[PDB]
């Protein structure tokens, strides 16, 4: 019933983020554009990069290395909570599609 | 826009279960400090379960630690109250509340246990 948005252009752009958030394991094409987006925006998930220990494959206490303050080969595996960014990209990406 | 609208409160017996919800509009939930609060009429109102932003923990109060368990579904923006072993002292008026800067509450559901 609740909802983070209520323009229907911005709604849409918040499940299609998380749409493909669910997508990430599952393919490595997918996954190489959110780490762009993720590194590029310094964010982590939609909302919060407590999004993605609701991402089915994705390791418990794992979020991608592109969620790390600096992207090193790995960081995200075992992560602590200090050296990652805990902000989410949808707000700060697509902000401008709201009315 | 900050919207709380409390809902699932209503009439059980003494050891059942209740499960309230929070449809918080307007703001993310998993970024959000959001606590539920209660208040009997003639009592003072009290804070009973609360979550932080992201991963900073939850909190009880130690009048219903292990009973009451929150809990925050973001497919849904929901913050979520579930009781346990409901006591007819934990009869009142449920309110959630967000703090941004200031606080946001709703108008509240009311939750009522006999015997």
């Amino acid at each position: 019933s609740g909802y983070v948005f209520r323009d229907k252009v911005m709604s849409e752009f918040n499940n299609n983020f998380r749409q493909q958030m669910e997508n990430y394991p599952k393919n490595s094409h997918t996954a190489s554009i959110l780490d762009r987006m993720q590194a590029d925006f310094k964010c982590c998930g939609a909302a919060s990069y407590t999004d993605w220990e609701k991402i089915p494959s994705m390791s418990k206490n794992r979020v991608p290395d592109s969620c790390c303050i600096s992207v090193t080969v790995g960081c995200g595996i075992n992560f602590n909570e200090k050296a990652i960014h805990k902000e989410g990209c949808v707000e700060k990406i697509g902000g401008w599609l709201r009315k | 826009q900050v919207q709380l609208v409390e809902s699932g409160g209503g009439l059980v017996q003494a050891g059942g279960s209740l499960r309230l919800s929070c449809a918080a509009s307007g703001f993310p939930v998993a970024s959000g400090n959001m606590a539920w609060y209660r208040q009997a009429p003639g009592k003072e109102r009290e804070w009973v379960a609360a979550i932080k932003s992201h991963g900073y923990g939850t909190k009880y109060a130690d009048s219903v630690k292990g009973r009451f368990t929150i809990s925050r579904d973001n497919a849904k923006n929901t913050v979520y109250l579930q009781m346990n072993s409901l006591k007819p002292e934990d009869t009142a008026v449920y309110y959630c509340y967000v703090y941004v800067g200031w606080l946001y509450w709703g108008q509240g559901t009311q939750v009522t246990v006999s015997a």
